[PDB]
């Protein structure tokens, strides 16, 4: 239950208005929990194989994603390639991936079930192991304000807003269309 | 992505991203 | 304590889509610039011939200049001969360079990467102070918790001063009497 | 032996085929060869009408090396300069399409 | 030019990557419209800039360093001597009994800039007959340390 | 308040005048160059300078169009005539009569400005594709 | 020595607060110099020979700049074609030229007025350039505030960079 | 596609299911196959104030450059 | 005869002072007339057909409810023919 403990005295600003700020003030005072089933894929995945486009098949991109309890692999649909790499990781990475984000959440390292070779080895492993299923839905809780739906209605960039504060004095029927969808949205 | 950020023009083909951990120490198929 | 390291070479070749094939005394590396960066680059009018102080962390280029190895060019060449920079291209120190805290909240609220042009265009369309509310405050307030709880920081407190309070307006004096009751 | 006992870069650019060797040179030497140039200045002005500080600073011309497909490259291209070459294909049948080469079979 | 190359030495303290690529609207993921990244960089490569030297000298102005000789107490009595043999043809050989004076003459001669070799610790190990004929046979040099 | 010479008329040819290449290299080398113009009643050949032959190049003259050159600044300048414009059905082509006095004249301009104009222009920017 | 004034009604200002206002003119008044060497060619240009090829992208240059004491045909590198053919030169013009720069200077056209210069052609001196404290202060603190040294599209300049210039002149005054 | 033949423009309804499966994993959603006849009609009744008109008008809505 | 509809309380405007706001109310308050003349040429339902580029013997039919004849063109012309690429089977 967040609250707004703020003095009334810097209630004046060069950059919104007594009645932006009172309004901002009171929509942020009532909040909004949103539940989204979100997805997963975890695993160890040992391995990331970008094959070409062949034009039977458009991607033969194999990764042998697996966790603790089974040893299985998978596929790249010709989207996620990149998406493993934004920035520059390696295989072996539990990824908490999102069907409809794009951006796929390396976790670092993880581990198999197996000795390898022969000959003295197996160094260089100490990280966390995946313990979860393969796959199991997540119902993702995220708590955010009327500000940051507001920012996002006005402009199609707002975390831009929400960070340096420069949202500029939204105007009204956004906030009646953002009435209406938390009204259907708590009745569905 | 991280602007300007570190790389060295090693591999960053977009549709091509082989690692492992070295169980098998190989690569993506080709020829 | 942040890092920071620093490319500059002679370059050597440059393929565009980027490489640029510094070479220093006694490392030669090529680079890959991101877009954004190879325009910058571009920019910088550099040649076969040049060695360029491009930033890693930041990213940004400070060209050096002509390489002092063709100084046999013109017996009146205008550009400065500098020679190949000593030890690798990506030269790496240890920096204590500090931060207050308005300095990191201006470092993300209004990036200055500096030499880029997209760097350029940050620091154009919001060159002035924005109004930072209490969310970055938090933001802020959790990023200086883990980079001092990281171990190397650490925290030390100030002095701050006014004078004249007489001329001071009842607005700012009932503020302040709610801004000392704090932490 | 020689070869055995014994065991920076410059900068030069190349110039061929189509020059301008470009020079504005006063060529004065030393007073009176002007006048005679003079001359080649005056004998080109009340003919063709239809019925010490002289002149006003001149320059020259050159080609290097031996580079002439026909008559001055320079002329070539500034025949050219005359009226173009799509209304020429337009007063013609496109004759750029028609080549030389390729000899009949 | 010269009104704007030489006090750009100033560094804005702090910097946060992914802020600026983040607010162009060019990007590997953005809420903007995609349609623009391509034609967006193509013109970041090819749109003229007159801020050049201004954005691109912010960073440092590389110092120089002196102090090679400025006061060499004993060695301001030996550049009297040796530029004037120099001048008049005559050359001379330099003798020494320390390594910590070996280490030292380099930097004089990289200051005064003389062609110069050394009969020394300071070669390497395929520069040794070579360099005997080079001092053997004449040359432009002045300058032997021994 | 400024005077500048103008030559007028239209080219009636042009032509090189050769010499032998004097420098490093042989062949061309032209002398000079001397291009006939023709206004209302008044025709005048110019003797100039071989280095006009950019401008005939820079400027495609053609031939007999448009003429603006001067005695020491040179080079020509191009803004062809009437007398061809029925040659086209339709175009974008320019066309103008033949101009009128002798091929050398002078032209007097007076403007009286503030010099808060000059501040403003100093000012404001203007361009293009710079930032 | 530069010296600044203002009036009874200046002191306000919309871009910046009657506090920046004066702090600006308080700064302006005081000011530093800096010392440095400069070199120069100077002679007149009587012969020239430039090795171009038409619609070409290599090219080379010999420009004789000379006084009346020797004969010396100058050379030209990989850019200093176009900055020494950007004007018209001449085989006898009064021409003065610098090093680092390539600017170039008109002197005087020798006639068609300014005799052929004597001494030698390569010249050394030194020049010291003068500068505010809040001209240094507006130069470096941002990358537009060069448009702000005319427009002067700027206020309330972060007083990080005022710290930082005010230490800069003191060490310099200091060495 | 969704292509309303008043513009000629494309609205993307997204992928397909039946030439889908190609790979184990799709960040792009499948999206469920249309439903109904493709010459498909229709009628829309909007109660709108002039207002938004006028803000809608005041703004551009499109373009490619910067 | 357009109307200068203001009342009292819109010439305290923020962007606008009461002086300039005034002008600006007799500046719409004028009335004047302008008139302009241009010529076009209409109902040319073209069918270009030509005989590879370079536009050789650059003519083009035109085919309007009057005079349906061939014009000739030149060098703005065959390359403008080429410009606004269409089937040529319209007006």
């Amino acid at each position: 239950v967040p609250f707004t403990a703020i003095a009334g005295s810097e209630i004046f600003s060069l950059e919104l208005s007594k009645t932006e700020a009172l309004t901002q003030a009171f929509r942020k005072s009532i909040g909004i929990k949103i539940k989204e089933e979100t997805e997963l894929i975890e695993g160890e995945v040992v391995e990331i194989q970008i094959d070409r486009s062949i034009t039977g098949g458009h991607k033969q991109g194999k990764l042998t994603i697996k966790t603790t309890d089974m040893e299985t692999i998978y596929e790249l649909g010709n989207k996620m390639i990149d998406g493993l790499t934004k920035e520059k990781v390696l295989a072996g990475d539990v990824i908490s991936i999102d069907k409809a984000s794009g951006k796929i959440t390396k976790l670092g390292r993880s581990f198999a079930r197996s000795r390898d070779y022969d000959a003295m080895g197996a160094d260089t492993r100490f990280v966390q192991c995946p313990e979860g299923e393969l796959q199991k839905r997540k119902t993702v809780v995220h708590t955010v304000s009327l500000h940051e739906i507001d920012v996002i209605n006005s402009r199609t960039q707002g975390f831009l807003a929400l960070f340096t504060g420069d949202t500029g004095e939204i105007r009204s029927e956004v906030r009646d269309q953002i009435n209406t969808k938390v009204a259907e949205w708590k009745e569905e | 992505k991280a602007l300007v950020e570190e790389i060295d023009k090693k591999t960053y083909n977009p549709d091509i991203y082989f690692t492992s951990l070295d169980p098998q120490a190989r690569r993506y198929t080709s020829k | 304590k942040e890092t920071k390291e620093v490319y500059e070479g002679e370059v050597t070749e440059l393929t565009p889509e980027v490489i640029v094939g510094l070479k220093s005394a006694k490392g030669t590396k090529t680079l890959r610039l991101d877009p954004t960066i190879y325009e910058s680059i571009q920019r910088e009018k550099v040649s076969i011939g040049d060695v360029i102080y491009i930033e890693a962390n930041t990213g940004a280029v400070k060209r050096v200049g002509r390489s002092d190895a063709y100084a046999t060019e013109f017996d009146l060449e205008t550009e400065e001969y500098v020679p190949l920079p000593k030890g690798e291209v990506h030269k790496k120190k240890e920096i204590v360079q500090d931060v207050t805290l308005h300095d990191l909240d201006v470092a993300n609220a209004r990036p200055q990467g500096g030499q880029d042009v997209i760097s350029m265009m940050g620091q154009l369309l919001k060159p002035k102070k924005t109004e930072i509310t209490e969310k970055l405050r938090q933001e802020v307030n959790k990023v200086v918790a883990k980079y001092i709880d990281q171990g190397v920081a650490e925290l030390i407190p100030g002095v701050l001063f006014i004078d004249e309070v007489n001329m001071l307006d009842i607005e700012i004096f009932t503020y302040l009497n709610k801004a000392l009751e704090s932490n | 032996k020689k070869e055995n006992r014994l065991a920076k870069q410059k900068f030069q650019p190349n110039e061929t085929i189509l020059q301008f060797l470009s020079t504005a040179w006063l060529m004065t030497p030393a007073m009176e060869l002007e006048d005679r140039k003079y001359w080649q200045e005056q004998l080109n002005k009340r003919d063709k009408k239809k019925k010490e500080g002289p002149e006003q600073l001149t320059s020259r011309n050159f080609v290097t090396l031996y580079d002439f497909p026909n008559a001055p490259p320079n002329l070539k291209d500034f025949n050219t300069n005359l009226f173009g070459d799509r209304w020429s294909y337009t007063n013609g049948l496109s004759a750029t399409q028609r080549p030389q080469d390729m000899k009949t079979v | 030019r010269k009104i704007i190359d030489t006090f750009a030495v100033l560094t804005p303290s702090a910097v946060s990557l992914d802020m600026r690529k983040l607010a162009l609207g060019l990007n590997d993921d953005s809420s903007v419209g995609e349609n623009t990244r391509l034609k967006v960089m193509q013109n970041c490569f090819e749109v003229s800039n007159p801020l050049h030297q201004l954005q691109t000298k912010l960073t440092i102005a590389f110092p120089d360093k002196s102090l090679l000789q400025y006061d060499c107490g004993k060695l301001q009595k030996l550049a009297i001597l040796l530029q004037q043999l120099k001048d008049n043809g005559h050359r001379a050989l330099i003798f020494t009994q320390m390594t910590k004076v070996l280490d030292v003459l380099e930097q004089f001669l990289n200051y005064h800039g003389y062609l110069y070799m050394r009969l020394d610790g300071a070669t390497k190990i395929e520069d040794r007959q070579i360099l005997t004929e080079r001092f053997n046979t004449d040359s432009r040099i002045t300058v032997f340390i021994l | 308040k400024e005077t500048k010479e103008v030559y007028e008329g239209e080219v009636t040819e042009l032509t090189p005048e050769d010499a032998e290449n004097p420098l490093g290299g042989y062949g061309k080398t032209i002398s000079h160059v001397i291009v006939g113009l023709k206004s209302a009643k008044g025709t005048k050949t110019l003797r100039l300078d071989p280095t006009i032959y950019e401008s005939i190049q820079r400027e495609k003259v053609s031939i007999g169009d448009v003429i603006y050159i001067e005695a020491n600044t040179g080079a020509v300048k191009r803004v062809r005539s009437d007398a061809y414009a029925t040659e086209f059905d339709l175009e974008t082509e320019e066309y103008v009569p033949l101009p009128k006095g002798e091929v050398h004249k002078k032209k007097e301009i007076v403007q009286d400005v503030t010099l808060h104009d000059l501040d403003v222009a100093n000012a404001r920017p203007q361009g293009g594709q710079d930032v």
